[PDB]
């Protein structure tokens, strides 16, 4: 019951919560990168 | 009597619910009316910018 | 070819569309997953890696997506019934191959239930005919008094258009 | 800096005096109500520090009537356990647990080895911050230079003192430390420091001399814990603060003069350390303008509460400075059923307050 | 013709700002590209007034800074590359003899000089730099530069307090 | 197309501005440089927009005075830690 | 943040900037606003006592100078495509506008920037940050009429920005991450109406004044910091940290009401799904507003022994108390409000 | 146009700063269309009005001149590189220097 | 009324961060006055 229950959906929670701090912990280049690919596939379907 | 009553009024006021319901969506198809589902545009300032145009026309001159 | 979606065509009339468009919906998935992935977390360096990052969150993706079709396609031909757990089988199928992925034989039933509970919900939007993501019926602009609103100082040139 | 007796006669202020013990100060108040227009030589911030033994009230005293300032008195502990209303919170000692009583220098004097002390300590600190801002808000707003018996950059000696002697342990060493790095960055250095010098024998002998009754017969007094005090001024106290403030050793071994001291005090030109910008000395008094002249004015008579918000570090990893929560119930139940800190001060109806129904003044910078 | 010279100077100064990592190296990138940019817009339109405004305020007023804060950030030279130099060369060679086999009736811009449009336009005939810039100094559009000037005066007020003097 | 043959070169060189601006290669002057790079392609672009009208051409000097003070204040943002954190901090990498 | 007059003065001009976007009847007057509004948010969120506060002025414009250099981009863009500033069908244009607003809002695609500025600021910048500079943006957001970016949006905020902050343990983060769950529920509310948004955002704007000055006044940055806060009067604490279970949605409270008209005209809008998705997701926020109100909801606490007093500011803490108030007992005016209709 | 949300007295200074209404080949046009969208509205105008939106795209936007000269000038070059047209003929009679 | 929470309970919310793992239980919790 615990698993698939409260117990293990805090695991997964506090799981995912850790992964989630590591995409933090880099650098402000990064995410203004994946901005500037996110326009830049946003510019190729305007061509096409 | 009262419990008649209290359902009477439920019951007039589930269909004026249902009513404004289908007048609400029929307003939102079509954006007709002018209270909701309406985006006020205005040409007011087209109009002022034509009426100075003309005004700096007299302007022109030495 | 790949413009083909999956309900264009009745279950178990195409395979071919089917494949290539659940198959675009995960390659689409792995693709936006996978560009978040390498730039944050765990990243590679050089060229080899990175594309190899990229076919290990993608493809994955691929093989659940057509192993969900293949056996979907396999339980309605099998019979002459058209219904949910058709469905039910095929995200037991999808999650069965997520656990050889991830190696473990727990995940791939976990994922099986969930997936299987995806499958049949979505067979229930296709039955009763109605929409996970609707457009909206009803968008409210803007409040009441809409045209009273307008507390602006330039005084307004008389229209050139009437209602007569 | 100049004194009474080349002036002729007393000093005469620049501005009117603000009413900062009543009135705030916040940007609205300093839009009007300029703080640069009422400062002048007398307008220095001086610490006179030394030993436990060495006459420094009646110096503080006789140099704050001569050079005219007003004179802060040291901190001692009556000023917790005696409330606004004068009653004595040490009467309340057996209904508090042991673990939670009363803790004065009396006590500290007699068991100084109590688990209460590593409190003790960090309560006195609590009281010379609270001072020196309470000092600072005299030197902004009135311009009159204050002087004072004890500051608490000098109180991390006697925290060594009582380390080295075993009183404290590494925690207790550790959490004021944590304090200290939390809170000493916020509150400016003084212009000028005396230090009235005393060797260790001499100590003791005014310590037997002053007769007073916890003094004596006291363990704490030993010849290695004067001597460790006095170590610790002069290699990191006044090595710290010379970088600063200007430092004025005195051998104070005999009566001392006040008149030379004076003399020494008004050569010191003050207006040197102005033309370097970037210098170590007085950079903390160094306001090129108005502006920040009244942001250092409301960092301390408005955002007082801040810095005495800034003592809310969490260290629950000592034993000996964490009250247990029976123990913090019962003794909120004693301390806050006390006839005078049953309400806030000037709301208390018990001990002789009227006009309670049509009263909504709070207060400046009032502890709750 | 004379535009697709600036295209190609504009892509071959671009690429090797993109190449170059020496902070004046890419001011001096920035200088030289200025002045093209300010060609290249002074091409489609009436008349050269905004290619100066645009030089004036950008190159000679405010590159300078960026030219003061690279210099003094960097205590070495340019390490100057032949094989750059010769890449550049060689891209810009063959761009210009791209444009010599290229029509340049297709090329140019359709947007109107003073000598593009009609004879028969009046509006053209009054004075240089006349119709254009008026709505900078005519109601109700003259808020906008009050505000302009305003807000330069707001912004030196914000770099005095950020810079901290 | 229209797009393909005019005005096609501003979008190019305004992405390879916006590439030589989040690159983790270059350092924060080769950012502020790149970005008054695509300012001035941002200039060429509109200036392209506003000339297709003709008579409002006045606005290119209001996105200028803008742009400036966006720049000027980026310097003034960037020398600000001169004080604080050195004069090596021009070669940072990464923020 | 008032010690001088001139950080007044950037106040009303980033507030006049603010007015200036939302007004704008064109795409360009709307980047001459947002630039106005970059201008004063430079000087506030920059401080000579904080160390980090100019590193985070730098993340923040280079933040916005990229989401507004590619606002204006494809506003151009539009414009040379269709001379009126609207469109007819929607194309990737508006997608680039849309993003760009995203970048500038705080869409947990691009939400990278938000907690890792948040991380080293004071509680009246945050109070700014957290609710005008989310005026800018949004407002500009409702002009726009495709449905899968604000889709995509939504959901990625809500499950992001519930489970990105339970890691976080100091409070400026938590509330960054709860502010961008709080995001994600006004976008959602933003495909249906243009009222119900502005009824999300003043009673969330309402619970982040009320919310921010209990961790102004004190100056609480930490959940440990929390667990030390001495209160004279354990039931007041156990009071105060009601706004934590009112903003997280909690029938009796205030805070339930914006929620609960965003479920009420989804559910007439026909979209269950994303509602189901929002509502999942959104009692991991309650979890980590559950984990700060470990330090109130018991009654006795193992205090550090060393403050005996509450020191707190007047004017301020007496602002507090009326809005503490109708954070809790608010949903008593639900009789006099006309707003929602 | 766009319409804004809120109707304060800061638009009155924005709204005035791009217009065709100041001298040009078909402002005339963009009126035809503002007005309209007076009477619509901006979401039914959209819909009831699209007649009057392509003209006024269409001059000031310059889209299908510009694609009939580029087909009229990429067949000219298709039939030069066909074979068809060829030598001194290649190019028509040019017009006068003050034609247009 | 029994149990009431120890530094035990509150030493879990001490860290930088709530839960963690081998990159940051090295790392320092920031200075209590934010500054
Ligand atoms: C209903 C709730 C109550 C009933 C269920 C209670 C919990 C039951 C848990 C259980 O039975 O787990 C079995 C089983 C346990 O596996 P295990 O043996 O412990 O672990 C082995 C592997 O590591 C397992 O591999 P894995 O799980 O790491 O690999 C897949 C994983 C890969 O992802 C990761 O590893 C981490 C990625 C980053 C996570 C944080 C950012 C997420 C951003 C959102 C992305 C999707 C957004 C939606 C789409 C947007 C575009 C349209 O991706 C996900 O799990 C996607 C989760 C997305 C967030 C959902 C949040 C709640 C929404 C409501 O877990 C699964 O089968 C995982 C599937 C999901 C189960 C529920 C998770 C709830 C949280
Ligand atoms: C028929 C075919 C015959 C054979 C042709 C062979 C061609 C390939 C081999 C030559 C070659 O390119 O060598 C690469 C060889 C290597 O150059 P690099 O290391 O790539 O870069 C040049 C240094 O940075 C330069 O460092 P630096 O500062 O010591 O340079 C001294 C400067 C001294 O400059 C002058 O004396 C020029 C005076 C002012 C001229 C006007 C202002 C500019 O010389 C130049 O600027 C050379 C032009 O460059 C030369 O020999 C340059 C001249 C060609
Ligand atoms: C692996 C891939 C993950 C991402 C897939 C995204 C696909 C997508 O956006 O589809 C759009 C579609 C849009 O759906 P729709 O309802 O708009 O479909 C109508 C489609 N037309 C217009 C062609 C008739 O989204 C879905 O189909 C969502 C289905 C969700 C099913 C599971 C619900 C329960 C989950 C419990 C856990
Ligand atoms: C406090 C003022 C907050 C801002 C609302 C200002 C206003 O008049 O909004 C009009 C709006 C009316 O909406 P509206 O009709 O003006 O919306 C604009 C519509 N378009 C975009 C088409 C032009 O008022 C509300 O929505 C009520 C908000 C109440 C907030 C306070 C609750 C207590
Ligand atoms: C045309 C002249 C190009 C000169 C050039 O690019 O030199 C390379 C150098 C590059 O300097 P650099 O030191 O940044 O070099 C890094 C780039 N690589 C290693 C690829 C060469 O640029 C200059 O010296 C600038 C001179 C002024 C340009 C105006
Ligand atoms: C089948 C039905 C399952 C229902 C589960 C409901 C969630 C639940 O009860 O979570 C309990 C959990 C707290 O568990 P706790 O006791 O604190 O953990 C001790 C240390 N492992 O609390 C949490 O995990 C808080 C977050 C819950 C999120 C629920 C929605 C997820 C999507
Ligand atoms: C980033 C944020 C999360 C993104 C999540 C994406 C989920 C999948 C998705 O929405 O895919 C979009 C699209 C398929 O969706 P659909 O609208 O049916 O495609 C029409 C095709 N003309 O997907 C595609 O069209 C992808 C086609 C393949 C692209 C990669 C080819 C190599
Ligand atoms: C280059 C190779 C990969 C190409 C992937 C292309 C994905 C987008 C395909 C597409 O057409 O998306 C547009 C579509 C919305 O457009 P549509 O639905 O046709 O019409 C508007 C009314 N709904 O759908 C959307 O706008 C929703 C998002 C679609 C999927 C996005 C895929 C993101 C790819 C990774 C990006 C990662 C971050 C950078
Ligand atoms: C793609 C799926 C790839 C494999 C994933 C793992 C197995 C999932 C099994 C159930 C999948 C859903 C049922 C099959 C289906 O129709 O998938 C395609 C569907 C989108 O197709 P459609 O509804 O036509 O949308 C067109 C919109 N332009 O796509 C979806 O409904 C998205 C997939 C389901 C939701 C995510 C996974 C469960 C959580
Ligand atoms: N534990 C501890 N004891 C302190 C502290 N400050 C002072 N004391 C104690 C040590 C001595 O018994 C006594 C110090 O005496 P004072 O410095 O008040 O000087 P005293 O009043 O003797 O002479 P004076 O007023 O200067 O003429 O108080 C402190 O921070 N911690």
């Amino acid at each position: 019951s615990e698993y698939f229950g409260g117990q293990h959906l805090y695991q997964k929670l506090s799981m995912y919560s850790k992964t989630l701090f590591l995409m933090h912990n880099n650098s402000l280049k990064i995410y203004l990168l994946l901005f500037v690919f996110w326009i830049l596939i946003l510019l190729i379907l305007l061509f096409l | 009597e009262k419990s008649l009553h209290y359902l009477y009024e439920e019951n007039e006021k589930a269909q004026i619910r249902l009513l404004e319901d289908e007048v609400r969506r029929k307003m939102s198809e079509r954006n007709d009316y002018q209270a909701y589902y309406y985006r006020p545009s205005v040409a007011k300032y087209h109009r002022i910018s034509k009426e100075a145009a003309d005004e700096l026309e007299a302007l022109r001159g030495d | 070819l790949l413009r083909s979606k999956y309900y264009d065509h009745p279950d178990g009339e195409d395979a071919f569309g089917k494949i290539v468009a659940t198959n675009k919906y995960a390659v689409s998935a792995g693709v936006a997953w996978s560009m978040f992935d390498v730039l944050t977390l765990s990243k590679p360096q050089g060229y080899l890696p990175t594309l190899g990052r990229f076919a290990y969150n993608t493809g994955p993706l691929m093989g659940m997506a057509t192993a969900f079709t293949l056996t979907t396609l396999v339980a309605t031909n099998a019979r002459g019934k058209d219904d949910k757990i058709n469905y039910l089988i095929g995200g037991f199928a999808a999650g069965g191959v997520f656990g050889a992925w991830k190696h473990n034989h727990v995940a791939g039933l976990c994922a099986g239930l969930f997936l299987g509970i995806a499958g049949v919900i979505k067979k229930m939007s296709i039955e009763q005919g109605w929409e996970f993501f609707p457009n909206t019926p009803i968008k409210q602009y803007g409040g009441l008094n809409i045209a009273g609103n307008d507390w602006t100082i330039m005084a307004d040139p008389p229209k050139n258009w009437t209602t007569e | 800096i100049s004194g009474k007796t080349m002036r002729g006669g007393p000093r005469v202020p620049k501005a009117a005096p603000y009413p900062y013990k009543t009135k705030k100060y916040s940007v609205f108040n300093a839009i009007f109500d300029k703080t640069s227009k009422r400062f002048d030589e007398n307008s220095k911030v001086i610490c006179v520090e030394g030993p436990i033994a060495a006459g420094k009230s009646k110096f503080a005293k006789e140099l704050a009537e001569e050079l005219d300032m007003e004179y802060y008195p040291a901190v001692d502990l009556d000023l917790i356990y005696i409330n606004s209303y004068g009653y004595d919170m040490r009467k309340l000692d057996p209904q508090l647990p042991p673990s939670c009583r009363s803790y004065d220098v009396r006590n500290f004097c007699l068991d100084p080895s109590h688990d209460l002390a590593a409190q003790f300590q960090i309560r006195m600190y609590m009281l010379r911050y609270s001072q020196y801002i309470d000092a600072l808000q005299h030197v902004l707003s009135t311009g009159q230079g204050v002087v004072l018996e004890r500051s608490p950059y000098s109180d991390f000696v006697f925290m060594e003192a009582m380390f080295r002697q075993g009183y404290l342990s590494r925690g207790a060493r550790s959490v004021y430390n944590e304090l200290r790095q939390n809170t000493i960055g916020e509150l400016l250095k003084p212009h000028l420091v005396i230090y009235l010098d005393l060797p260790v024998d001499a100590v003791k002998k005014q310590i037997k001399a002053r007769n007073v009754d916890y003094e004596v017969q006291s363990k704490v007094f030993s010849d290695a814990y004067l001597s460790d005090l006095e170590q610790l001024y002069k290699q990191q106290y006044l090595k710290d603060i010379s970088t600063h403030a200007e430092l004025l050793i005195y051998d104070w071994t005999a009566g001392g003069e006040t008149e030379v001291v004076v003399e020494d005090i008004e050569r010191i030109d003050f207006n040197q350390f102005e033309a370097d910008i970037h210098n170590k000395k007085m950079l903390d008094w160094r306001f090129p303008l108005e502006a920040e002249w009244c942001e250092a004015r409301i960092k301390y008579c408005h955002e007082k509460p801040d810095l005495m918000n800034y003592f809310n570090v969490p260290r629950f990893d000592v034993p000996e400075l964490v009250r247990s929560a029976d123990d913090g119930k019962v003794w909120r139940d004693v301390w806050f059923n006390a006839p005078g800190m049953k309400y806030r001060p000037g709301y208390n109806a018990d001990m002789g307050d009227e006009g309670l129904l049509t009263k909504t003044k709070i207060g400046i910078n009032q502890g709750i | 013709m004379i535009q697709l010279m600036l295209y190609s100077l504009i892509i071959t100064t671009s690429i090797i700002f993109l190449n170059m990592i020496h902070p004046l190296a890419l001011g001096l990138t920035l200088l030289i590209q200025t002045i093209f940019v300010c060609l290249l817009t002074g091409l489609m339109t009436k008349s050269f007034w905004y290619s100066y405004i645009l030089f004036l305020i950008f190159l000679g007023g405010m590159l300078v800074l960026f030219i003061y804060v690279t210099s003094l950030a960097s205590n070495e030279m340019f390490n100057l590359s032949m094989k750059l130099t010769l890449f550049s060369s060689l891209i810009l060679i063959f761009m210009l003899i791209l444009s010599f086999i290229m029509d340049k009736t297709s090329s140019s811009l359709f947007l109107m000089n003073n000598d593009m449009q009609s004879i028969i336009n009046m509006n053209s005939y009054f004075m240089e730099n006349s119709l254009s810039l008026n709505k900078l100094y005519n109601f109700p559009t003259n808020f906008i530069t009050i505000l302009l000037m305003n807000y330069l005066l707001i912004t030196l007020i914000v770099i005095v307090k950020i810079t901290k003097l | 197309m229209i797009m393909i043959l005019y005005w096609s070169l501003p979008m190019i060189l305004f992405i390879l501005g916006l590439f030589c601006f989040v690159s983790n290669r270059k350092h924060l002057l080769s950012m502020l440089l790149s970005l008054e790079f695509i300012v001035l392609m941002l200039f060429f672009m509109l200036f392209i927009y506003l000339n297709m009208l003709n008579y409002e051409s006045y606005f290119s000097m209001m996105f200028l005075t803008f742009s400036v003070c966006e720049g000027a204040l980026g310097l003034s943002i960037l020398v600000s830690m001169i004080r604080t954190h050195g004069n090596d901090y021009f070669q940072s990498f990464s923020i | 943040m008032f010690n001088n007059s001139s950080k007044i003065l950037f106040i009303t001009i980033m507030i006049i900037g603010t007015l200036i976007t939302v007004t704008s009847n064109s795409w360009l007057g709307a980047w001459m606003g947002l630039e106005i509004n970059l201008l004063s948010f430079i000087p506030l969120l920059s401080d000579n006592n904080n160390l980090m506060s100019t590193e985070a002025s730098l993340k923040y414009f280079l933040t916005q100078v990229l989401a507004s250099t590619v606002l204006l981009f494809s506003s151009i863009l539009l414009m040379l495509k269709n001379n009126m500033n609207n469109e007819i069908n929607e194309s990737f244009t508006s997608m680039i506008i849309m993003s760009a607003l995203l970048l500038k809002s705080g869409a947990a695609p691009f939400h990278f920037w938000f907690p890792n500025m948040m991380e080293g600021l004071t509680w009246m910048n945050a109070l700014m940050l957290m609710t005008w500079q989310k005026i800018a943006p949004l407002m500009l957001i409702s002009y726009l009429n495709i449905k899968y970016l604000l889709l995509i949006s939504v959901i990625l905020s809500v499950i992001i920005g519930a489970i990105g902050g339970l890691n976080q343990t100091s409070l400026r983060k938590l509330m960054a991450f709860s502010s961008i769950n709080h995001l994600g529920w006004m976008l959602s509310s933003l495909m249906i109406s243009e009222s119900i948004w502005l009824i999300y955002f003043f009673f969330y704007s309402f619970l982040s004044f009320v919310l921010t000055f209990m961790f102004n006044i004190f100056k609480l940055f930490h959940l440990n910091q929390l667990f030390s806060w001495f209160v004279n009067s354990k039931i007041l604490k156990f009071t105060l940290f009601m706004n934590f279970l009112s903003l997280g949605g909690l029938p009796p409270f205030l805070g339930f009401l914006p929620k609960w008209l965003v479920i009420q005209q989804l559910t007439l809008c026909n979209q269950y799904f994303m509602l189901t998705l929002m509502m999942m997701s959104t009692l991991i926020t309650l979890f980590f507003y559950l984990r700060i109100c470990y330090s109130a909801f018991m009654m006795n606490y193992f205090e550090n022994n060393w403050i005996m007093k509450m020191n707190m500011n007047s004017i301020n803490y007496n602002m507090y108390m009326i809005m503490t108030f109708f954070s809790i007992f608010g949903l008593f005016l639900i009789s006099l409000f006309y707003f929602m209709f | 146009s766009l319409t804004p949300f809120l109707r304060l007295p800061l638009t009155d200074l924005t709204g005035c700063l791009i217009n065709h209404q100041t001298y040009d080949k078909c402002g005339k046009f963009e009126m035809k269309m503002m007005e309209c969208f007076e009477a619509y509205g901006l979401e039914r105008g959209k819909r009831e009005c699209a007649d009057l939106i392509s003209d006024f795209q269409e001059c000031v936007g310059m889209q299908k001149q510009l694609m009939r000269f580029h087909a009229m000038r990429n067949e000219r070059y298709k039939q030069w590189l066909k074979g068809e047209r060829k030598g001194q003929e290649f190019f028509a009679d040019p017009p006068r220097v003050d034609a247009y | 009324a029994k149990w009431y929470p120890d530094p035990e309970f509150m030493k879990q919310f001490s860290g930088p961060v709530m839960y963690p793992d081998e990159v940051t239980s090295l790392w320092t919790v920031p200075p209590w006055n934010s500054k």
